[PDB]
């Protein structure tokens, strides 16, 4: 019996810190999410998980956040973990504004974010946070960049990421089609392309989803993000392969 | 393997028997009381044994002035009564001092079972095995009553019981209020009430009581005053023969 | 202004004026300079307005929290109350009080609190702006244990002369009589203490 | 039983916290209670118990004001409302009337409170809330609103829903008769037809106690001369209002 | 059982151990007495002389409190002058705020309320001592006898230690052979006596007397200790009846 | 030495026929040194907007102030702040303050988006709020401001009037203040469309 | 007070600081150098209290140095000068202030564009085509009114320059003993030791 | 600043001009004096602008949230008992001057607290810049019990002759009547004896006036 996985501030025999484990363990139980970088343009799309006849989701939101007027969030993971986050990363995003009088860089955000993650992994009497992000951005610095972060406090940069349930598969069919420099309206194919392949439900039912973009240009010499209405979603879902 | 251990933690069915086992403490106090309201009068009844040729029994009451307008009734060792009965008291003062009123029953029982609530969810403490009943006469609502017990609860009474016995004194009162059809008791005069209670009591345990075996406290408009040792001889004698 | 607080048969009496000036103006001219802080203790306030309003509110507060729990208080008690907070703070604080109460056993005494929180016993007390020109009278006129009314026309000629000669202070006499029997309200109106 | 379920800082191999979930528990325990989103209007609802006639239930409230504007109700443990209640009528004030000189919106009060519900969790030393409410009221820019807060912290907003004992089908009942139209009065209605089959009590004026969020009451204020000031939206019902829709059923 | 480990844990029937077993080591400690003479007190302890090496005359068991205040214990001797030091605050404190000198009834709860606490926080020991104690204040003398649990009365005389019941029935005795108030100087004397006749129990093991009294007439409002020649009386005053 | 009274500078706002109007003048100087004249004093957030004069130092914190609070506004009730809602705010914000505050004079102006209704505000140092159907002035050349004001402004302009009603109240004042000049600005806020313009003054 | 001047033209900006430093009756030095290179394009003059003027400097230097090695990225010219006015700005309201004046100058290799940023004690930023702090604009202000040119070659603004210094020779009081002249660029910072070697 | 505040039979009545200085210029030429604490209790400021407009908003809000705790109406006594306790801890340095004034399920009060902490009680107060002129207007025409058009008429009266004869004091009268049993009444202007007569001519300039040197079209979102 008798086992090293009763807290954080505990290494096994072997170096292992089940506990962070366990958490790392706790994103498999999260509606899928997926991030495509682009030659033009980076698209966020998830699959909400609850469900329910009754239940308000027109208005609200729940897997998609803007963390900055320049950066997007999909979420996966324990609820109430991610707000708490999301918010302080929301308050560090503008005091970087309010110091140097510029936009706050990507990497810098993620960097700080996985950072606070590293730290409710060293200190007793502290709990990780059981949430995973995929980070999409744009800054001067490099351009546009997709990143993503787990509980244990680790980030990494991505062309192509999923998180969440069957990322097995999710994982797999964009290892196969992305062409590595697909322009956007591809990636919003490849999107769904590879959302509707692992899921469950007879149908993949609009009232079920989450998009979001970012494109830039000449045009607007700056980024312009959206976040797609419900509305535009049951068209362009038509649009596609679903009557 | 030790849930009722710890007054934090919730057993598979929620619920925290450290809380639960404070009661049967409520209990090994062996006093029964009962209070009802008058028309312009509140009453309070309770038994007073003193089991020992020594103790003086003066110095031995289970009812408090917390103000010159509320007192209150206590069932539980007077050890942990004896708190209570001084936090409260002291609620008392400092409450007029910050709002230039004297402070109402319904209140002050809110602010115990509140207090005796977050005495219970942050776990800076273990909670009082007492149950506290409340008595005056408000300027809003007179013949008030309000009993508040260790899991931080509390209501209006127009009349209740509280020991080893609570249904006896309990229903014996059920049947004579489902009669006058009415939630309070009749009379002009305090007096006539008291005698009431005795003798609507001595009903329910039979057994008689002398000018010792018993203890009663009353309100009336504005000045909370505890019965005499040898007036409480007197109501009964008057009623031991309007039978 | 004009305060005081006379012991005498049963109990003791203490009174003062009404008017409370800012500057040469006339802010009230009908105030109730006689805080109760207890049953049977009550003061008479002088010196600034604010800090005595606020320290009788908390001298009342402990008492109302002493009864509660160690039975009702003595006359002496209080007055240590009042000093307590009268010394600490005699930097920020200016007091002229004097404090009066009915006690069954020692009868009625008087204290008196002032500047500094030196606290002294007297068998009567005088102070307030006022209290400057009635040294004469008040010392000169004054016989030990008088009656309820031997009593009431002194505090009555004293206050006659302080509002006579003493422009910060006026209005109308005001009375309370602390005794066996309980609390009196007495006012006497101008056209009076004038006429002597 | 685990030895992952008895910490709020554990989570089990799979990944879930314990604690939480026997918090949980003591919800779906309580008392069963509903609520219905109209189109001009919302409402909210919750049975009533008593330990014994001898007791007056007309001194403890159920169905509460938070805001003038917003009501709220539960299913759990009692105790813990009353002071979540206190302590949600502040954070209101505080956070949101003291910063901005005007009340909340719907969505961002249920926030504040889930705020304080989430510190329950992240912490040994103390037990989460054993309650779960259901959260309505309107707001100009959002029109009605309808929201869950429970134990976790997480709260979801519905059209209709239910907690407690008497849910699961209740639950059931509600998503059959339930439609993009519904008055206020209807609203009002199918709730008292759902608060029905989950009684085994009565049905009188007393044994329920609901209230609703709707128009406003140029009545209900105590002054009259500013223009804007109009009045609150929030209308816990009487004894009498009840039972007279209760005959027309 | 797992409910007699902890301070704080109550058991399935309401019931605390650890203050329990805290009673145990008090009914172990030696013999300790309080008399209630007419106006004012009497109290006298065992001593008991394990070696001739003991410096007699030294040693004290017997504390004043302020100069009015009489006190004596049995159980943990360390524990006992504790809680004492406590009570001279508490009541010094007092003195410097109110200038009249503490009512023996308000002392008692002061004792009781601080004892009552080390049974609430299970990261300390409940006292182990039962004190008994009193003096003569402006409602005359008073007499009280604090326990382990925090709870306590007023009594016309009363004792603890491993013999007590001795020094409880030759004690009720005196009260109806007497019903009306003892004797001052009498008091002292039947106090000597009463010891001895509680000593039996360590027979073997001989021992050293120490009384001391508090009264309006004796001492004149102060307490004090009875040395010199009252002190011889009053041991043969109980010798000659010991036979 | 009055710390609102070194760096210099005016503010003035005017309501119209659905519209608003809002200018200020462009220097910057300490003491009579002038320093700058690209120095302007009105920002906004969203569809509001404000202007601020005093201590400069404390004036480019106000906007940073702002800024960063009503970016975490819009994030979070996913709507831009009002003009009402934000008044309220900046005089908490400059209350929180009360004893060591801010030394400037700010004045809010904007339209309402959802009645479509005009708006202007004036505050001081401390907070006191100060709504008015007309006009607000704060700054230096205050008083040149109130007195021309006080004759040239008329209810409902139409925004072409408004714009030449305004001006003419700010470049007069800044003639007589010595302080404030060296350019201007004037906004015309609708509805939609926002139009901004420099004017030509004395550059003494 | 001592003499800060500085001049963007074309494609750099050029700061003047004098070299004396006096404390009461005597001169303990001239030849100080009141600058300090916050990054390999961004300068910083500075003039003010005795001890106050290098504590600051050197700590904003720290924290920008440690911000680029960090981001292993240059911060810009703009960003930079915006944390100083946010610290000076934090200063002025604490149980002491520093009481520095500034200029900050780089070239932003992102614009290819110089940058000139003035700032004093007080936490008041503006960005100017040339500025200087203290008493020295009254004496020079003028001249730059009267011949600056934004098209100007970095070989004109030296000749510029000198004319104020010549200036301020003429008609300041204080004996500043000269000033130290250096460069921002594209290429970085260097020194034109050859004002003071004329 | 010029308030006032009389009681009569079934409640009680206070009145402020509406003008507010800074120097011997005005600023707001119709400012509110009047603030509510709650419901039937209200409040007449005088003296440091920011302070009384900020200490009501304070004590209010906590009196809101007191009465919904202990479920009942806001005595008057409360809102007294906090603001002194307050404007005391202050000693001084937040300069409210004011009269509160109002009805709970006890009766009509009426009181006056100064800036220090100190408070006073009577059947009329005056505060501000012409609290002589209007207390020489109650000292005159005041006699115990009036109907309440006559308390009206009293306050109104002594608030017009703060006006007149004095410069810290002009422009409008506001007043809030608070009766037993029933709802508060706010007339924002029960009065308005100033009215700037019409101009002399028309001063409006023919479009193009002013010299434009730049022009251009802001943006606002994203």
């Amino acid at each position: 019996s008798r086992r090293y996985d009763s807290r954080t501030t505990i290494f096994s025999p072997e170096g292992r810190l089940y506990q962070v484990e366990y958490a790392l363990e706790s994103i498999s139980h999260a509606g899928t999410a997926i991030g495509i970088m682009a030659s033009d343009g980076i698209v966020l799309a998830a699959e909400r998980k609850v469900t329910s006849t009754l239940l308000e989701q027109d208005t609200s939101t729940e897997k998609l956040y803007k963390l900055n007027d320049k950066i997007a969030v999909a979420v996966a993971g324990l609820t109430a973990d991610a707000e708490i986050l999301i918010n302080t990363a929301r308050i560090h995003a503008q005091n970087y504004l309010k110091t140097y009088n510029e936009d706050i860089p990507v990497e810098i955000l993620v960097r700080r974010l996985s950072d606070i993650k590293q730290g409710y992994t060293q200190h007793g009497g502290l709990r990780p946070f059981g949430v995973s992000f995929i980070y999409a951005g744009y800054d001067d610095r490099y351009g546009y960049q997709l990143y993503t972060s787990n509980p244990s406090g680790n980030y990494t940069g991505w062309k192509a990421i999923s998180v969440g349930a069957n990322t097995s598969a999710a994982q797999t069919l964009l290892q196969m089609d992305y062409k590595d420099d697909m322009k956007v309206d591809d990636a919003i194919e490849l999107a769904l392309k590879t959302l509707s392949k692992t899921t469950d439900s007879s149908a993949l039912t609009y009232d079920r989803l989450e998009f979001a973009t970012i494109r830039k240009g000449a045009n607007d010499g700056e980024v312009y993000q959206k976040i797609f209405k419900p509305q535009e979603i049951k068209d362009i879902l038509v649009k596609t392969g679903i009557t | 393997a030790g849930y009722d251990r710890h007054i934090t933690i919730f057993s598979p069915e929620g619920r925290l028997y450290q809380v639960e086992y404070a009661f049967k403490a409520t209990n090994q106090t062996n006093i029964n009381s009962l209070a009802v309201r008058g028309k312009d009068c509140t009453v309070v009844i309770s038994q007073k044994k003193v089991p020992d040729k020594l103790l003086d029994p003066t110095t031995v009451s289970y009812i408090f002035c917390i103000s010159r307008t509320i007192g209150m009734v206590v069932n539980g060792p007077i050890p942990d009564a004896r708190n209570a009965a001084l936090r409260a008291k002291a609620e008392a003062a400092e409450f007029r001092y910050k709002y230039g009123y004297d402070m109402p029953c319904d209140v002050l029982a809110k602010r115990m079972a509140n207090l005796s609530q977050i005495y219970t969810q942050r776990a800076y403490m273990r909670p009082l095995g007492v149950i506290l009943t409340f008595v005056s006469v408000d300027e809003e609502l007179g013949p008030s009553i309000y009993k508040t017990d260790p899991a931080g609860y509390y209501v209006g009474y127009k009349a209740t019981a509280t020991g080893p016995k609570q249904q006896e004194i309990t229903t014996n009162l059920e049947n004579h209020f489902k009669k006058s059809k009415i939630d309070h008791i009749n009379e002009e005069s305090w007096e006539k009430v008291v005698e009431f209670a005795i003798t609507h009591m001595i009903d329910a345990l039979g057994t008689e009581f002398s000018k010792n075996d018993l203890e009663v406290g009353v309100a009336t408009k504005d000045k909370f005053f505890t019965l005499s040792a040898e007036n409480i001889e007197e109501r009964l004698v008057a009623i031991a023969e309007q039978d | 202004t004009s305060i005081m607080a006379v012991t005498f048969k049963d109990g003791v009496i203490l009174g003062a004026d009404s008017r409370t000036t800012t500057g040469a103006y006339i802010a009230n001219r009908v105030t109730d300079k006689l805080t109760r802080v207890h049953d049977k203790i009550w003061c008479c306030r002088s010196g600034s307005a604010a800090d005595t309003q606020a320290i009788a509110d908390i001298v009342q507060y402990h008492l109302e929290l002493y009864t509660s729990q160690y039975g009702t208080p003595s006359t002496e008690t209080a007055a240590s109350v009042f000093k307590e907070l009268c010394y600490e703070n005699k930097d920020n604080l200016t007091a002229g009080i004097i404090v009066a109460g009915y006690d069954d056993k020692n009868k009625g005494e008087v204290y008196t609190i002032p500047l500094g929180g030196s606290v002294h016993k007297l068998p009567y007390a005088i102070a307030g702006s006022g209290s400057t020109f009635i040294y004469g009278y008040c010392d000169k006129n004054f016989r030990e244990n008088m009656s309820k009314e031997e009593t009431v026309d002194f505090i009555k000629h004293s206050l006659s002369q302080a509002i006579k000669w003493d422009g910060s202070s006026g209005g109308v006499i005001r009375m309370v009589v602390l005794t066996a029997a309980g609390v009196e309200r007495l006012i006497f109106y101008p056209d009076e203490y004038e006429q002597l | 039983t685990d030895r992952y379920s008895f910490s709020l800082t554990t989570f089990s191999p799979s990944g879930k916290l314990g604690q939480i979930d026997y918090a949980l528990t003591a919800v779906k325990q309580g008392v069963t209670s509903l609520g219905i989103k109209a189109t001009n209007g919302v409402v909210i609802a919750t049975e009533k118990k008593s330990s014994s006639p001898l007791a007056m239930s007309e001194t403890l409230s159920k169905v509460s004001l938070l805001t003038p504007d917003i009501g709220a109700v539960y299913s759990g443990m009692g105790p813990d409302y009353r002071v979540l209640v206190d302590k949600s009528r502040k954070v209101a004030h505080t956070s949101y009337k003291r910063i901005y000189g005007e009340y909340p919106p719907t969505k961002l009060l249920v926030s504040e409170v889930a705020k304080i519900m989430q510190e329950a969790t992240q912490s040994g030393g103390v037990r989460p809330f054993g309650v779960s409410l259901l959260i309505a009221g309107h707001d100009e820019f959002n029109g009605f609103s309808l929201y869950q807060v429970d134990p976790s912290g997480s709260y979801f907003p519905w059209k209709a829903t239910a907690i407690g004992k008497g849910s699961v089908a209740a639950k059931t009942f509600l998503e059959k008769r339930w439609n993009d139209e519904l008055e206020l009065e209807d609203a009002i209605h199918i709730a008292l037809l759902t608060l029905k089959e989950s009684v085994e009590g009565e049905f009188n004026g007393d044994t329920i106690e609901l209230a609703i969020i709707g128009d406003e009451n140029p009545d209900l204020l105590g002054y009259t001369g500013i223009p804007t000031d109009k009045g609150p939206r929030f209308r816990k019902l009487t004894s009498q209002e009840i039972n007279d829709r209760l005959e027309a059923l | 059982t797992g409910y007699d480990l902890s301070n704080s844990v109550f058991s399935p029937d309401g019931r605390n151990f650890q203050v329990e077993y805290a009673v145990k080591a008090v009914e172990n400690g030696t013999t300790s007495i309080g008399i209630k003479c007419n106006d004012g007190v009497v109290f006298a302890v065992e001593k008991l002389i394990t070696s001739k090496l003991l410096v007699p005359q030294k040693n004290v068991k017997i504390q004043v409190v302020d100069r009015h205040i009489g006190c004596v214990y049995s159980g943990l001797i360390p524990d006992g002058r504790h809680l004492v030091n406590r009570g001279r605050e508490e009541a010094a404190s007092f003195k410097k705020l109110y200038k009249t000198p503490i009512p023996i009834p308000a002392f008692a709860d002061r004792l009781g309320q601080y004892v009552q606490a080390h049974t609430l926080y299970n990261s300390v020991r409940p006292f182990g001592v039962s004190t008994i104690f009193g003096g003569v204040d402006k409602n005359g003398a008073h007499l009280y006898m604090l326990e382990p649990s925090g709870s306590y009365w007023g009594y016309k005389g009363a004792a603890t230690g491993k013999g007590r019941q001795s020094a409880k029935a030759e004690l009720e005795k005196l009260v109806d052979h007497h019903p009306e108030g003892l004797s001052a100087r009498e008091a002292v004397k039947q106090a000597a006596k009463i010891i001895y006749l509680a000593h039996e129990d360590n027979k073997e093991k001989d021992f050293e007397l120490e009384i001391s009294w508090c009264s309006l007439s004796e001492t004149n409002g102060l307490h004090k200790f009875v040395k010199g020649d009252l002190l011889q009386e009053a041991i043969d005053f109980a010798q000659k009846e010991i036979n | 030495s009055d710390p609102s009274s070194i760096n210099g500078g005016i503010v003035v706002a005017m309501t119209g026929k659905d519209c608003v109007a809002i200018a200020c003048d462009l220097r910057l100087g300490s003491q009579s040194l002038g320093v700058s004249n690209k120095f302007e004093k009105i920002f906004h957030y969203g569809h509001v907007f404000l202007g601020i004069t005093g201590l400069a130092t404390d004036v480019t914190t106000l906007n940073e102030m702002f800024r960063y609070k009503t970016n975490l506004y819009k994030l979070k009730e996913e709507r831009a702040i009002e003009p009402e809602t934000f008044t309220q705010l900046v005089s908490s914000s400059l209350y929180e303050r009360r004893f060591g505050p801010y030394f400037v004079g700010p004045v809010v102006a904007g339209i309402n988006s959802k009645s479509g209704k005009p708006f202007i505000a004036g505050f001081d140092l401390i907070g006191c709020i100060d709504e008015a159907k007309d006009f607000i002035v704060s700054g230096t050349a205050s008083d040149q401001l109130f007195g021309m004001c006080e004759s040239l402004y008329e209810p409902n302009l139409e925004p072409e009037d408004l714009f030449e009603t305004i001006s003419q109240a700010l470049l007069n004042a800044a003639d007589r203040d010595a302080l404030s000049g060296w350019g201007a600005v004037v906004y015309i806020i609708k509805k939609d469309e926002v139009v901004k313009r420099y004017l030509k003054m004395r550059q003494d | 007070m001592d003499i800060i001047l500085g001049i963007r033209v074309q494609d750099s900006v050029i700061l003047a600081s004098s070299k004396a430093v006096t404390r009461g009756i005597s001169v303990l030095k001239d030849s100080d150098d009141k600058t300090r290179q916050l990054s390999p394009h961004t300068l910083m003059s500075f003039a003010g209290e005795a001890g106050d003027t290098v504590q600051f400097a050197e700590y904003i230097q720290a924290n920008i140095q440690l911000y680029s090695i960090r981001e292993d990225y240059e911060l810009s010219p703009q960003a930079v000068s915006s944390f100083v006015r946010q610290e000076l700005a934090k200063s002025i309201r604490s149980r002491r202030p520093y009481q520095v004046n500034v200029l900050i100058g780089g070239y932003d290799k992102k614009k290819n564009k110089p940058e000139l940023y003035q700032i004093d004690y007080l936490g008041t930023k503006v960005e100017l085509p040339y500025g200087a702090h203290g008493y020295s604009g009254f004496y020079t202000f003028s001249l730059l009114d009267h011949h600056y040119r934004p098209d100007m070659t970095t070989e004109e603004g030296l000749d510029l320059l000198k004319l104020c210094v010549q200036e301020l020779e003429k008609r300041m009081p204080m004996d500043f003993k000269g000033v130290i002249v250096k460069i921002v660029d594209k290429d970085g910072i260097r020194q034109v030791d050859d004002f003071q070697a004329q | 600043t010029t308030i006032v505040g009389v009681k009569f039979n079934n409640g009680v009545v206070i009145a402020a001009d509406t003008r507010s200085t800074q120097g011997p210029i005005v600023a707001d030429k119709n400012c509110a004096k009047l603030h509510r604490i709650s419901p039937k209790i209200w409040c007449a400021g005088a003296g440091t602008a920011a302070d009384t407009e900020a200490v009501t908003q304070l004590i209010g809000s906590n009196i809101e949230l007191h009465s919904l705790y202990t479920s009942r109406e806001p005595r008057v006594v409360s809102a007294l008992q906090m603001l002194k306790q307050h404007l005391f801890k202050y000693q001084g340095h937040i300069g409210a001057y004011l009269i509160v004034a109002g009805v709970d399920p006890t009766g009509s009060h009426l009181f006056s607290i100064h800036a220090h902490g100190s408070t006073d009680v009577g059947y009329y107060l005056s505060l501000g810049s012409g609290s002589l002129a209007a207390m020489a207007v109650l000292e005159s025409h005041w006699k115990q019990d009036l109907t309440k058009e006559e308390a009206i008429k009293l306050a109104s009266d002594a608030i017009q002759a703060g006006i007149w004869n004095d410069l810290g004091s002009g422009s409008n009268v506001d007043v809030c009547v608070m009766e037993i049993g029933k709802d508060a009444e706010y007339l924002r202007n029960y009065l308005t004896p100033n009215v700037r007569e019409e101009k002399q001519k028309s001063y409006k300039f023919p479009r193009g006036t002013t010299a434009v040197l730049k022009e251009s079209i802001v943006n606002i979102c994203d």
